[PDB]
């Protein structure tokens, strides 16, 4: 006899709405992440707010240890690989004269 | 890229462990586990009965 | 002349029901050789960064780097 | 045919033992497909002299 | 105190926890459903159509 | 609106607590003791303690368990190894110049942060 | 490089700790079943009891398996995850939120989407200026240059709409917080008063011993 | 808090057979009067461990 | 404080359970049922004791050939 | 108006329609009702100078 | 005549030996060795006081120069930064924020 | 009774130390090695580990 | 310690996404799947 | 604290058969209005021997 249960996972999903919740609560806490905690905390120009004592206290599990900033060094790491992979010139930066808005 | 630098890799002994209190041992639940698994073993093997001749 | 309401099985009657006990019992099997993952998972870990520590272990996910 | 192999001592599993009461198996599983694990005022209905016991 | 943070409100590998979580429950639901109840047992056993005959003798 | 429900003998409580009861009857029951090799040392009063003797009940739980009376012991080496090593600390001979330079903990040290 | 945007995720122990929870459900077997159902059959009478049943059944366990697995089963996250906000307010309380939106959500969305033409409502509704002003006018009320401040209507009238779904999420958030804080605070008193004795009696080696009992405290 | 089981003692006194049918509204009524102490040593625990 | 539908397990109808199997003719294969084929090591205690001398000694002369 | 309380999905209708081109500028008006007190600074008008570049 | 695959007897010796486990059969039995060599007992007290003595040094000695020693004035620096840690000196001695 | 029993324990020993090695000798070689054999060589092999620790 | 029991250390490492460049990746994937098929502009794809 | 004793002592003066169901009840209230006085100790004992 046949059955969604030993046949067709997609007709039992759609037959239960009880199988929906969980999409829905994952969809929900993934976008729920991407608006809130993407840019805030994940992003490089974000991620620095790990070491503060009263946002992140112990992410490191110590005070975060500024004299050493494995944070800096890695991604430095990884810029400079980014760099060699590129063979970008790090000087063509520094001949650049931004102009303003003038009036 | 993927990388596994060697500051993670440090001496291990468990001679330099400060250890526990009698307090947190006691807080770490290793006794209710002790006391039960005994009880609840005891139950699910005690209420199946076998049968029996009444002397 | 046969009974009725009777009939040969088809693949649309699905699996037979010692097929559906082997389908059952394998989360159960599978959990002897987890469980124990789980605790060797636990006990061969090591801490990802120190106070000492000048660099933090990346996971180049896609290889981008 | 399926109670003699109980008698000789052979261990018989739950579905294996449910696809000779074909019948059964057949509400049985679609009781499943459904996912209603309930059970008991639909007796109390169809025969009201079990109500209350 | 460490879960008193912003960066806790947010966290991605809880995130992640909930994810793989819910994934294997949708995976093992047909499992879950495996359970098998007496009731038409019953109505096969207990079922009884009326089973006298006609006689206007 | 008016629908005269009977009253459900399901949905009523009087079956919670006697479980209850006899569960912590079951509890009790294992611990029964012979006279034989019994002591208990009371209080000045005289009187029972409390922990007292209610441990071999326990113990006689332990004795039915099976493998946490087998391991759950190995975390017990770990406290006095802490009595010992907290004593080797209390009076432990240190630099001034190292104490004085990196302080264990100590607030208001930039290094550290704060 | 410019268009290299790069992101840090933070990632740790998660698969073989979050395996062992739903492995854990075929052996709990939903012993809550019982309980959800009578409370089920308690509030509610309708054909869609099954769906929103199971989804409290799901909830419900995985709150119990885990609280389980934080006091037995001490290892990395399953220690953090009962003492963490975000679990509490969106691995507990976001999924019984969601649920009767999941459940009913076809008759609430109708619901709100009526309650936009808000109208005042009558009880035995025999009257027949009701219905003119309802289909003329749109409303029982004067909606006389309404349409001069129609751009913030709309929203007023969709809060209106969602005022009578909006204690659902305060009281959800609300429990959620008060059980985070329940369990930290209750955790914290407990160790600080634990780390007050132990520094008493590692300064009075004469009372460095096992003074209550090895097991009495700890069953205790 | 101790006005609730003061309160469940007395009312199985006048009823033993009520006593549960109120037991829930007992323990209803402990953790909500419990709570807001809770909240008023958030505040002091908030205070101490985070602020400088 | 719960109702007796949940301290009895059913709501209406109490339903019957299958029992556990047997397998008449052999021991009971179970987690509990593990000692009838694994006792404790009781066969090689003796040479574990003249292992453990011999593994110490061998160790202790690697060692310190070593260290000197 | 009287679209709006017809049948047929056309209150979503009416209340996704008011949204789209009302209720955006009322939600831009909520967030301007605690901007119009703050003190703001003078536009950097463009000077639209920057951009032009022969074709090649 | 049976038209399934019949499953041995012996098959289901073994598979009875893997579905007739109960909850208290795998919560204590796992849960012993896991609390005892887990994050609360054993590995936590391991893992957390290297954080300290590893902290202790980078401090006082150097992680390099640490490096560059012996193995067991390594162990015996190790130990007298454990001691300086379980002692907290600074916090009164007591293991709080 | 310990003592007199744990010395005249003694020549048991050292006299089924050769017997338990000839025992495991031919069962490798032979190959009739069971599941208890197993067992007690790993408790063997644990043993002689933390030895050859305590030797180091 | 007691913070020691309430903090969450079990990281194993750091995954690192460049964003742009997936993001790059998936139009490009995009554009190579749409005129692999030789799709119109009134498909749904 | 005393509430909870007092409670107790006028509801066994009321029904003495049910003294011993309402004493359980009686050692848990006593323990949780015990318990806030405890946890109000911990904040005057914290504020003292640690900080400067
Ligand atoms: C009337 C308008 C009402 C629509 C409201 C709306 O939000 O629409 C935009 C909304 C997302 O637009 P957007 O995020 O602002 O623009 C960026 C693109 O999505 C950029 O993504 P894309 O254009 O490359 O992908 C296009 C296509 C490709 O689809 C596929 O590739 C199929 C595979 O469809 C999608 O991917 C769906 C949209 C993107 C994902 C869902 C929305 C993201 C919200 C923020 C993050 C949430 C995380 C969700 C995590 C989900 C679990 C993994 O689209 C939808 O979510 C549903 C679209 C349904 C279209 C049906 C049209 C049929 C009409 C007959
Ligand atoms: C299921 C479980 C349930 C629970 C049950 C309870 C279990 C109990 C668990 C207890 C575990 C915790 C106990 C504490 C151990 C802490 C270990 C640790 O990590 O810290 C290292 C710690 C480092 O301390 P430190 O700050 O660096 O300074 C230590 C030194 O002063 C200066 O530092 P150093 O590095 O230069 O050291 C100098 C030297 C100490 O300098 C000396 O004073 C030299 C004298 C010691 C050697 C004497 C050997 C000869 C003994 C006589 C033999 C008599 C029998 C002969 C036959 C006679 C026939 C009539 O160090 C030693 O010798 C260490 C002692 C090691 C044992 C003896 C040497 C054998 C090593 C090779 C292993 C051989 C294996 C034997 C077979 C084992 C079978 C199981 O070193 C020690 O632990 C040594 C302290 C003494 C042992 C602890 C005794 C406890 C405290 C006082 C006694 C209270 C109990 C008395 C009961 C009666
Ligand atoms: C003594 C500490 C435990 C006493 C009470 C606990 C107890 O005996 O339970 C039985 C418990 C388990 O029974 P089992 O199956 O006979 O254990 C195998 C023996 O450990 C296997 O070792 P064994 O006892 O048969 O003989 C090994 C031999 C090794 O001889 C040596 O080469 C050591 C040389 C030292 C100088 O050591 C001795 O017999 C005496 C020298 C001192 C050790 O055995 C022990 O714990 C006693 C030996 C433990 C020694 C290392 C402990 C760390
Ligand atoms: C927008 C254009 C609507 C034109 C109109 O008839 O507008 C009709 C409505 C008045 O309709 P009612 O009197 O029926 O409420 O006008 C307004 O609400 C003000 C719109 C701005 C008119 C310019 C000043
Ligand atoms: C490591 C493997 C554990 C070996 C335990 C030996 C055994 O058969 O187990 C037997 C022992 C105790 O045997 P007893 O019946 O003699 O008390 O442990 C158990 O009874 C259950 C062990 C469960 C863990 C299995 C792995
Ligand atoms: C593709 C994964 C690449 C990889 O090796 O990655 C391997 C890593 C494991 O690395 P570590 O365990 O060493 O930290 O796992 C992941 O990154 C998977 C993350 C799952 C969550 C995103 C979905
Ligand atoms: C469906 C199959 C798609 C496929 O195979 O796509 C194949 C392409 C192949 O790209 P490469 O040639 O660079 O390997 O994959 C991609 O470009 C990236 C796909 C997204 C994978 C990450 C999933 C998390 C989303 C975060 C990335 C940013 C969002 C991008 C939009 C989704
Ligand atoms: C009816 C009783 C009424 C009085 C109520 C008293 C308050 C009781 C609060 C119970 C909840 C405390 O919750 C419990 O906290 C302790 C203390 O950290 C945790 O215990 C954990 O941390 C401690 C802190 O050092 C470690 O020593 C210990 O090894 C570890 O198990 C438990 O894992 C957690 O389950
Ligand atoms: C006491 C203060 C007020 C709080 C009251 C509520 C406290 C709840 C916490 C205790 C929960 C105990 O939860 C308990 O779970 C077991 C499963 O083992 C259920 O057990 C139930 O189902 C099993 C099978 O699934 C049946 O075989 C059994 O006959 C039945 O009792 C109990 O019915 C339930 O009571
Ligand atoms: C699952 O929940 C059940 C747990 O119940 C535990 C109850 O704990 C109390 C048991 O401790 C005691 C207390 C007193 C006693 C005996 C000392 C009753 C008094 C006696 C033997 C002198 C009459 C025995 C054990
Ligand atoms: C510490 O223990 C870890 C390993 O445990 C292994 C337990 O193994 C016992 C296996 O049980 C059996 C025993 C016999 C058999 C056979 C098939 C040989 C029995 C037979 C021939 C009678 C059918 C099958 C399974
Ligand atoms: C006051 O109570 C303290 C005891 O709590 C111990 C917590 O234990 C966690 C779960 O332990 C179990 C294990 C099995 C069970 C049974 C045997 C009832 C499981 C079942 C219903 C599958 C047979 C009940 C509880």
């Amino acid at each position: 006899v046949y059955t969604n249960w030993q046949s067709s996972y997609t007709r039992l999903f759609v037959s239960k709405p009880w199988m929906w919740h969980p999409l829905a609560w994952m969809t929900l806490s993934v976008g729920i992440w991407w608006k809130f905690g993407k840019e805030s905390l994940c992003n490089e120009r974000s991620f620095y707010i790990h070491t503060h004592p009263k946002w992140a206290p112990h992410k490191f599990h110590t005070v975060y240890n500024w004299s050493r900033d494995p944070i800096k060094w890695t991604l430095a790491e990884q810029y400079a690989s980014i760099i060699r992979n590129t063979n970008t010139d790090i000087e063509a930066v520094l001949k650049i004269k931004l102009p303003a808005n003038a009036n | 890229p993927s990388t596994s630098p060697a500051d993670k890799d440090v001496p291990m002994s468990i001679l330099h462990t400060h250890g526990l209190s009698y307090v947190n041992w006691c807080m770490s639940l290793a006794p209710g586990l002790l006391v039960f698994e005994g009880f609840f073993r005891a139950r699910y093997y005690r209420s199946r009965v076998p049968p029996s001749r009444t002397v | 002349v046969p009974v009725a309401n009777f009939r040969p099985k088809k693949p649309w009657d699905g699996p037979w029901g010692i097929q559906i006990s082997q389908k059952k019992d394998r989360p159960f099997i599978a959990m002897w050789i987890l469980f124990p993952l789980l605790l060797v998972d636990h006990l061969t870990r090591e801490y990802y960064a120190y106070w000492h520590s000048s660099k933090v272990p990346v996971t180049d996910v896609f290889g981008d780097f | 045919r399926l109670h003699e192999r109980r008698l000789r001592g052979d261990v018989i599993d739950e579905w294996e033992e449910l696809d000779y009461h074909p019948l059964v198996r057949d509400d049985t599983y679609l009781a499943i497909d459904f996912g209603d694990p309930t059970f008991g005022r639909y007796i109390w209905k169809l025969f009201p002299h079990t109500d209350g016991d | 105190l460490i879960p008193v943070s912003l960066v806790d409100l947010i966290n991605i590998n809880i995130i992640f926890y909930i994810l793989l979580l819910y994934t294997l429950l949708l995976f093992f639901i047909p499992l879950f459903l495996a359970s098998i109840n007496y009731t038409y047992h019953y109505i096969y056993k207990y079922y009884n159509y009326n089973y006298n005959f006609i006689n206007n003798n | 609106a008016a629908p005269a429900e009977k009253p459900d003998p399901a949905l009523d409580a009087t079956k919670a607590l006697p479980k209850a009861l006899e569960e912590v009857e079951f509890f009790q029951s294992y611990a029964v003791r012979r006279k034989t090799g019994f002591h208990l040392f009371n209080r000045a009063t005289g009187s029972p303690t409390i922990v007292g003797p209610m441990f071999y009940n326990l113990y006689n739980f332990v004795r039915i368990g099976r493998v946490s009376k087998y391991v759950c012991w190995l975390s017990l080496p770990l406290v006095f190894q802490r009595m010992w090593m907290k004593n080797r600390a209390t009076g432990m001979e240190y630099d001034i110049d190292l104490e004085n330079y990196a302080p264990f903990e100590a607030k208001k040290n930039p290094m550290h942060g704060h | 490089m410019l268009n290299s945007n790069i992101y840090i995720i933070i990632y740790g122990g998660i698969i073989m700790y979050s395996i062992m929870i739903i492995i854990q459900m075929f052996l709990y077997n939903f012993s809550n079943k019982i309980y959800i159902e009578v409370e089920i059959n308690k509030y509610i009478l309708s054909k869609n009891n099954i769906d929103i049943y199971w989804i409290i059944c799901n909830c419900t366990i995985i709150i119990i398996i885990t609280t389980l697995n934080h006091i037995i089963n001490k290892i990395g996250i399953y220690n953090m995850i009962e003492y963490n906000i975000c679990y509490w307010l969106i691995g507990t309380g976001l999924g019984l939120y969601i649920s009767p939106f999941i459940v009913f959500g076809y008759k609430f969305f109708v619901y709100i989407m009526d309650l936009n033409n808000y109208s005042l409502n009558i009880y035995h509704n025999n009257n027949k200026m009701n219905d003119i002003q309802q289909i003329y006018n749109g409303t029982n009320y004067n909606d006389t240059m309404i349409f001069f401040i129609k751009d913030i209507n709309n929203i007023f009238t969709i809060y209106r709409s969602i005022n009578f779904f909006m204690n659902w999420l305060y009281q959800m958030i609300y429990y959620g917080v008060r059980m985070w804080l329940v369990f930290v605070l209750h955790s914290f008193s407990l160790g600080s008063f634990g780390e007050l004795i132990t520094v008493i009696t590692d300064n009075n080696l004469i009372f460095n011993v096992f003074y209550i009992g090895l097991l009495g405290l700890g069953f205790i | 808090v101790a006005m609730c089981f003061s309160s469940y003692m007395l009312a199985a006194a006048r009823q033993p057979n009520m006593s549960a049918k109120l037991l829930p509204y007992c323990i209803l009524g402990f953790a909500l009067s419990e709570a807001l102490a809770l909240f008023t040593l958030l505040i002091a625990l908030l205070e101490l461990f985070v602020f400088s | 404080p719960l109702p007796n539908a949940v301290v009895q397990g059913y709501t209406s109808v109490r339903g019957p359970k299958r029992p556990l199997d047997h397998f008449y003719g052999r021991t009971p294969l179970n987690i509990d049922t593990l000692w009838h084929w694994v006792k404790f090591p009781h066969r090689y205690d003796n040479l574990r004791f003249a292992v453990c001398f011999w593994a110490f000694l061998v160790s202790a002369h690697f060692a310190n050939k070593k260290q000197r | 108006d009287m679209m709006k309380v017809m049948p047929g999905g056309k209150a979503f209708v009416g209340t996704a329609l008011g949204l789209a081109l009302f209720g955006g500028w009322g939600v831009e008006f909520v967030k301007n009702i605690s901007v119009m007190t703050k003190e703001k600074p003078p536009i950097d008008w463009n000077n639209e100078k920057l951009g032009h570049l022969t074709r090649s | 005549a049976p038209l399934y695959p019949v499953l041995s007897q012996a098959s289901l010796y073994k598979r009875h030996f893997f579905k007739n486990i109960k909850l208290f059969h795998v919560v204590f039995y796992v849960g012993a060795p896991c609390v005892t060599f887990g994050t609360a007992a054993w590995s936590g007290s391991n893992r957390n006081s290297r954080e300290a003595i590893f902290m202790v040094i980078e401090e006082r000695h150097g992680w390099d120069n640490f490096k560059k020693l012996s193995s067991h004035q390594q162990g015996v620096i190790m130990q007298e930064a454990a001691q300086e840690s379980l002692l907290a000196r600074n916090k009164g001695e007591l293991h709080l924020p | 009774e310990f003592w007199q029993m744990y010395l005249a324990c003694w020549p048991y020993r050292f006299r089924n130390t050769v017997v338990e090695w000839e025992t495991c000798k031919a069962k490798v070689l032979k190959g009739s090695v069971d599941l208890q054999d197993i067992v007690d060589l790993l408790y063997l092999l644990a043993w002689a580990y933390l030895f050859w620790i305590l030797g180091e | 310690s007691p913070n020691e029991h309430l903090m969450f250390f079990d990281f194993s490492s750091w995954l690192l996404v460049d964003f742009g460049k997936r993001w790059e990746r998936w139009v490009s994937f995009k554009k190579s799947f749409l005129t692999t098929t030789r799709s119109p502009y009134w498909s749904p794809q």
